[PDB]
């Protein structure tokens, strides 16, 4: 947690209602944005932290 | 008569410029806002541009 | 053995920003119209 992973995210087609509907995360918080209603909104990139 | 219509005008360009503050919110346009944000929270952000 | 308060849990923070897009969802994209009152969706900008 202390060196977690980093990465950038970018030039992508991505779906995040898969993601939404798998339903094997315990826990789906999101600040700024809806769960859903995101597929159509984007951004100029992507920080991904795990 | 230049001052009243000067003042006029400064009113209307004074309203026009007010119109683009975030008062408090996240945006200061509404259609972001309300593509963004889930029924609860944009409620509550044009509660407070409103 | 641990219970639910300390199993472990794996966990992926997505962050964005608005400062061109260059990663967009799968939306499909419309024929431009021009000269009539329609609604629009540029690159996450959506308008009328």
């Amino acid at each position: 947690v202390y060196a977690w992973n980093r990465k950038r995210i970018s030039n992508c087609v991505a779906d995040y209602s898969v993601l939404y509907n798998s339903a094997s995360f315990s826990t789906f918080k999101c600040y700024g944005v809806s769960p859903t209603k995101l597929n159509d909104l984007c951004f100029t990139n992507v920080y991904a932290d795990s | 008569l230049q001052d009243v219509v000067n003042q006029n005008a400064q009113a209307l360009n004074t309203l026009v410029k007010q119109l683009s503050s975030n008062f408090g919110a996240i945006s200061s346009v509404l259609n972001d806002i309300l593509s963004r944000l889930d029924p609860p929270e944009a409620e509550v952000q044009i509660d407070r541009l409103i | 053995t641990n219970g639910v308060g300390y199993q472990p849990y794996r966990v992926v923070v997505l962050s964005f920003e608005l400062l061109p897009a260059t990663v967009c969802g799968p939306k499909k994209s419309t024929n431009l119209v021009k000269n009539k009152c329609v609604n629009f969706n540029f690159n996450g900008l959506t308008g009328t």
